[PDB]
């Protein structure tokens, strides 16, 4: 069973849409004629915080969007997973993670 | 969709008249019209592109009086 | 013999026939890659402030449809905008390279035709451009004013629309190959990258600061 | 596409995480073959979750923290790869056998 | 071959979207420099986005020497392929709704994060080092401004009790201008507004190198009809975020009565053919009106604001635009 | 109208278990991660076929938006060109672990199969955001409250192991008797 | 208009020396050289301005004085003459070449009928002087252009 | 390195091409003459300029391996390419789409 609403033109724009590449790079087809990088751990850096805050951001959808049903104690739990997780944004800071 | 009731509202003679407009008043309109004149074509955009090479903006020959 | 410099005869029929339709679809080809030639920014000596110029205000560029594309990889015209030298020649030779194919060399001023007053004596200027790449449209002038150059992407456009599409076979660079092998000595490269911290810089030598 | 076809499909995604887990050169291919076996063990927790307890999904909700805690795992997993780089200039996992007996 | 009718007519207005995107900003571009713009093709410059893009189909899209071929023509297709599934969200008009997903502004935030991958394998794949240090560059700069545009989202689901585009849009159909989310998130907007702008224009971004940090940025070695993916595929996520800006805080398809005077943006008399023209295609496309003018704003922005290096564009995201996004949270919810 | 949720269900468990393999059997590791994405988009087609409308909207963000890029930046911080191909390093132990993964999938399948699940006829999702946030505040609470705990730690963690030492590399602190700066003070000595 | 058919084509063979008016940004005069070659008909475009007297440089050999600057002596370049050298080349299974002039503006009144009266004493030669300036690219015989 | 010389119908490189990606090498020199096709060649002419290819890096096999000396080896192939045509041996190219002609208008011998 299939319960999900408005799907159905999913699958059909996930296909036509990537016909939109093949298709033009194949109607192209038919008409045109001392390496280093440095190792610089800044890269990683700055990809590590984002995993910590695109996670972060994911825990808070269920709650943004289920809020004005829930109330008040599920918004001071709410606040404890907010308030512990910017202090782990101030450690970024202090400890010139993301200085670049 | 209409088929062609609505249709050519749109595409064919509204943004025949916005063409006759565009070449009337464009360097002389004021610093209000100028606004308005640049919201004509970001919204009549596929009308205006299909009589694109019918209409040409280049200047009227002089006749040199002097 | 009977003509210094002869011209080989065309013994290709050139059967160059189409319809309407397809020479309808041949106007929205040539239509489309003459309106809309994107320069590259290209520059060496005085001839690139009369270019410059004519980026601003006072001359509009892209008015033609001439957005300038700093990178050889997207642009494909490239006006020759000063005097090329022994070095910037293989430079520039390499920024021609590395073009998509239907390129379209302008030459600019009179050191890209015939080296203008370094004809007479310099020991490096390659004398023109067309010593190294095929230039479509001329453009003599010292340096050629703003309002001319864009007189040469005038004639530039009427050498776009009179290009067939059928004969894009010229397009691509053909491959005359041969090998030697030489028995020349190898040398180390002058110019590796170090100016402050190579170790000549920090002393003085021995033998010659008693008398400084 | 039934309950048992996700299992099965589940059950092949954890064993080529298994074989990538054993056999792999490089300290970031045990990374990734790490991560194949964290989705396995999701791949058979919303299909139980489906099919299974329907109506509350207990399922998708324990699907959620399989991905942040290998999401953790990777950035905890991949700062000890880039530690080890900075001493030992070069991953490989037969080259770590220097604590052997 | 897309049989459904809304699909296509959804295509052609994320196609057409994308030439009046160009073609506004070698206009406006060119009136604040006091100069024409483009003239000579079409009347007046209809013809310049046409034109520059069909002469990309036409160049030998060749490749460098010593380059990966699989990453190097996967490369623009990881770019633009979620920025046009993403146009399956905006719904545009009363009548009209292509598909009504029961989230959807979080399937946004979704797909516009596999855009990094697409600027990593082709920075690595055209395997040249000024490749590699712009396009470790340009993946590090939609990381830091993707996470502000996160939480700006999540203050308007927390009013509109839900992320189905639709239901955002009906909160805000009850009072015409009263209820826009602008008047109730003024700081929210902000920091949608400067992080979406900081993850698709022109000014945030190091393809035009007269800095010299690279060479021409990660998009130097290609050519052709692969360099107008990254190029004609820029636009298309200019116009959705755009749309995107005049459908969750700005009322899409939202306005009060149009019975007024000749002073609408519009001709002279009352009820003439011109009028309910500009009506009844107004009554299908409302929010273009509103989505060209952000895309007004965001070309005249350019022109406004210095060229910000990359120093201090990472000390943008994570320093001021995340810490005030978490705080518009709260100040959303009640503390 | 259901046969074409078959076609698209055994299409996406052909470009998961075709990316699997590519990312554990690739002579190059780049084209290894790149398909890694592969995977975690596809199994993130396989969640809206289960009625998963939420986990697989979360997935793309963080294991191919998050993880994949976290990945793709720490391989190319580590290439060096320096391979040094020694395949027969000692013996053949990769066919020793042909067996045990073909040994644990044959057990598997003969568990999958002969278990009698108690499969419901009830339709599923009543809007699963709303009943997977109406978990995360009542029963899932402590879960949800640690996995805070878990990722600042992870984030003091991974910050410590990975930065550069330009605080101070050579700095003698103190000493009774020798230790060299962040190290374990007990030296290497061979008996 | 837009969708040019092939009168220019037959046009040319009528009267022999054509006179185009084109706007003058170019890009549409070329349009017509294209339809001209594909009939067979060869192009060779030259400059006015840089043709001396027609009647030494078209069909008759010339000394083009070379640029000696300071550093050579007086050379004499006797170039073959244009409409017949480049005429021999061409084999007669095609027809013959036109002389596409650009820049024809310049060219004094007594050349273009030089050019309009070589064009019939000369077989299967023709010229197509560009001339001028308009809104919409057309034509005209150069004979009723010299009278007006 | 690649040390080369690229003139216009000359491309001396200093390596063996390996299918269009060049390497560079220390003992071989790839020549390609007309890779624009100005002048339209023949079976002999094509073989001529091998009498004085093979000749030049032979005479010249003394010296160092500088891109001074592959051009000074190039700009004596670009000397005897033009000998060829002021003897009348090959001629111009006359479906190339440019028509400077850079070795030269074509002229008559004694007026
Ligand atoms: S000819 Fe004179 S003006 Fe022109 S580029 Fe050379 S030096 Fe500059």
């Amino acid at each position: 069973v299939f319960v999900l609403s408005g799907y159905e033109y999913f699958l059909g724009f996930l296909i036509i849409c990537s016909l939109v590449p093949v298709l033009a790079l194949a109607a192209s087809a038919l008409l045109r004629p001392g390496a280093w990088i440095q190792f610089n751990v800044r890269y990683y850096m700055f990809a590590l915080v984002f995993v910590i805050f695109d996670v972060e951001t994911v825990f808070l959808y269920p709650w943004a969007v289920a809020f004005h049903q829930l109330g008040l104690l599920a918004f001071i739990e709410a606040l404890i997973f907010i308030a512990i997780l910017v202090v782990a944004l101030v450690y970024a800071w202090r400890k010139r993670a993301l200085e670049w | 969709g209409v088929y062609g009731a609505l249709a050519g509202l749109y595409l064919l003679v509204v943004p025949a008249i916005v063409y006759a407009y565009l070449n009337a008043r464009w360097y002389v309109a004021s610093s209000f019209e100028r606004a308005f004149m640049y919201f004509l074509v970001t919204f009549f955009f596929p009308g205006l592109l299909l009589l694109a090479p019918f209409i040409n903006f280049r200047p009227q020959p002089r006749s040199l009086n002097s | 013999p009977a003509i210094l410099n002869p011209i080989a005869r065309p013994e290709v029929p050139q059967e160059l026939a189409e319809n309407i339709i397809l020479t309808s679809l041949n106007d929205v080809y040539d239509w489309a890659r003459l309106s809309s030639l994107w320069p590259l920014m290209y520059g060496t000596a005085c001839c690139f402030i009369e270019f410059a110029a004519m980026i601003g205000s006072r001359f509009d560029f892209d008015r033609f449809g001439l957005v300038p594309r700093n990178s050889p990889r997207q642009a494909d015209l490239i006006i020759t905008s000063g005097t090329i030298t022994m070095k910037m020649a293989p430079a520039l030779v390499r920024l021609y390279e590395q073009m998509p194919s239907p390129k379209y060399v302008i030459a600019m001023g009179a050191c890209t035709i015939t080296g203008g007053m370094f004809s007479s004596d310099s020991y490096s200027a390659v004398r023109g451009v067309d010593k190294l790449i095929p230039v479509d449209v001329y453009l003599p002038g010292c340096p050629p004013r703003p309002e001319a150059i864009m007189d040469a992407i005038v004639k530039l456009r009427k050498k776009i629309a009179n290009e067939h599409i059928n004969e894009r076979g010229n397009l691509a660079q053909t491959h005359r190959l041969f090998t030697a092998k030489h028995k020349m000595k190898p040398v180390p490269p002058i110019l590796t990258g170090q100016y402050l911290n190579a170790p000549s810089r920090q002393a003085p030598p021995p033998a010659l600061a008693a008398a400084m | 596409m039934q309950l048992t076809y996700v299992l099965i499909l589940a059950a092949l995604l954890f064993c080529i995480g298994i074989y990538g887990l054993v056999t792999s050169r490089n300290a970031v291919r045990v990374l990734m073959s790490i991560e194949l076996l964290l989705n396995a063990v999701n791949l058979n927790l919303i299909g139980f979750a489906n099919y299974l307890d329907g109506q509350q999904i207990k399922g998708q909700v324990f699907a959620v923290f399989v991905i942040t805690v290998a999401a953790a795992e990777a950035a905890v997993g991949l700062a000890i790869i880039l530690a080890i780089y900075r001493n030992r200039d070069t991953v490989d996992m037969e080259k770590f056998n220097l604590l052997k007996w | 071959l897309w049989l459904p009718l809304p699909m296509l007519m959804m295509l052609i207005v994320a196609t057409v979207g994308v030439l009046v995107a160009v073609w506004l900003e070698r206009k406006i571009s060119a009136a604040v420099q006091q100069r024409i713009g483009p003239e000579y093709i079409g009347p007046l410059g209809i013809l310049a986005p046409l034109a520059d893009g069909l002469k990309l189909i036409f160049k030998e899209d060749v490749l460098p020497a010593n380059s990966d071929r699989w990453l190097f023509t996967l490369g623009p297709a990881v770019v633009v392929i979620p920025v046009f599934l993403s146009y399956i969200i905006v719904p545009f008009g009363q009548n009209l709704l292509i598909s009504n997903l029961a989230m959807g502004v979080f399937l946004w935030i979704a797909l516009s994060s596999i855009a990094p991958i697409g600027l990593l394998m082709a920075g690595y794949a055209s395997n040249n080092k000024y490749s590699l240090l712009g396009g470790l560059r340009a993946a590090a700069q939609s990381i830091s401004y993707e996470i502000p545009l996160a939480l700006a989202v999540l203050a308007v689901a927390m009013m509109s009790n839900g992320l189905g585009t639709v239901e955002i849009v009906e909160q805000q159909s009850q009072y015409g201008i009263l209820s826009w989310n602008v008047w109730r998130q003024p700081i929210g907007f902000l920091v949608f507004w400067i992080a979406a702008l900081a993850e698709c224009e022109r000014l945030p971004f190091d393809l035009p190198e007269a800095e010299e940090e690279l060479v021409a940025g990660y998009q130097t070695e290609y050519a052709g009809m692969k360099f107008a993916l990254f190029y004609l595929g820029a636009y298309v996520n200019l116009v959705l975020s755009a749309l995107l800006v005049s459908v969750l805080y700005f009322g899409g398809w939202s306005f009060p009565i149009p019975l007024e005077t000749i002073a609408n943006l519009l001709g002279v008399s009352e009820t003439n053919p011109f009028l309910q023209i500009a009506f009844a295609v107004l009554g299908i496309t409302m929010t273009l009106i509103k989505a060209y003018f952000f895309v007004f704003l965001a070309i005249l922005l350019r022109w406004t604001v210095p060229r910000v290096r990359i120093d201090q564009l990472l000390d943008l995201g994570w320093k001021f635009l995340l810490p005030v996004g978490l705080v518009n949270l709260l100040l959303t919810a009640g503390l | 109208a259901t046969l074409t949720q078959t076609i698209t269900f055994f299409a996406l468990a052909a470009a998961v278990i075709i990316a699997a393999l590519g990312v554990v059997l690739l002579d190059n590791v780049v084209y290894s991660a790149f398909l890694l994405g592969g995977v975690f988009l596809s199994i993130a087609g396989l969640y809206i076929l289960m009625n998963a409308d939420f986990v697989s909207a979360a997935q793309i963000l963080i294991y191919v938006g998050a993880v994949n890029v976290l990945i793709l930046f720490a391989i190319m911080l580590v290439n060096k060109r320096e391979t040094y191909t020694p395949v027969p390093g000692r013996w053949l132990r990769q066919g020793g672990a042909a067996v045990v993964s073909l040994g644990v999938f044959a057990l598997l399948t003969k568990m999958i199969l002969q278990t009698p699940w108690q499969l419901s006829s009830v339709p599923p999702t009543p809007d699963s955001i709303t009943t997977i946030g109406q978990h995360f505040f009542s029963d899932f609470l402590l879960p949800f409250e640690l996995a805070s705990v878990l990722l600042l730690m992870a984030l003091i963690g991974a910050v410590v192991l990975a930065r550069r030492e330009l605080v101070l590399e050579p700095e003698p602190i103190l000493g009774e008797e020798v230790v060299p700066p962040l190290e374990l003070p007990e030296r290497p000595r061979e008996p | 208009g837009l969708l040019a058919g092939y009168q220019f084509v037959k046009d040319l063979e009528s009267a022999g020396a054509l006179a185009l008016f084109v706007p003058p940004e170019g890009g549409f005069e070329g349009r017509y050289q294209r339809r001209l070659r594909s009939k067979g008909y060869t192009t060779l475009p030259m400059s006015a301005p840089g043709l001396g007297d027609l009647a030494a440089y078209l069909t008759q050999e010339h000394g083009i004085r070379p640029a000696h600057t300071g550093k050579e002596d007086i050379r004499v370049y006797f170039q073959p003459p244009l409409v017949t050298y480049h005429l021999e080349n061409l084999p007669p299974n095609a027809k013959g070449l036109v002389l596409w002039l650009i820049d024809g503006k310049r060219l004094s009144k007594q050349e273009f009928a030089y050019l309009a009266q070589l064009t019939q004493t000369l077989p299967k030669f023709k010229v197509v002087v560009e001339v001028g300036g308009d809104r919409v690219v057309r034509w005209e015989p150069l004979a009723d252009w010299v009278a007006a | 390195m690649l040390l080369k010389s690229t003139t216009r119908h000359v491309h001396i490189y200093a390596g063996h091409v390996v299918d269009g990606e060049v390497h560079p090498d220390t003992e071989t020199l790839t020549l390609n003459v007309d890779p624009d096709n100005e002048l339209e060649w023949n079976e002999a002419a094509l073989a001529k300029v091998e009498a004085k290819f093979r000749e030049l890096v032979a005479n010249a096999a003394g010296e160092d391996l500088t891109e001074y000396n592959l051009r000074r080896i190039g700009s004596d192939l670009e000397h005897f390419i033009r000998s060829l045509l002021m003897q009348g041996e090959i001629g111009y190219n006359l479906n190339s789409r440019v028509r400077n002609y850079s070795l030269g208008i074509p002229r008559v011998n004694h007026s």
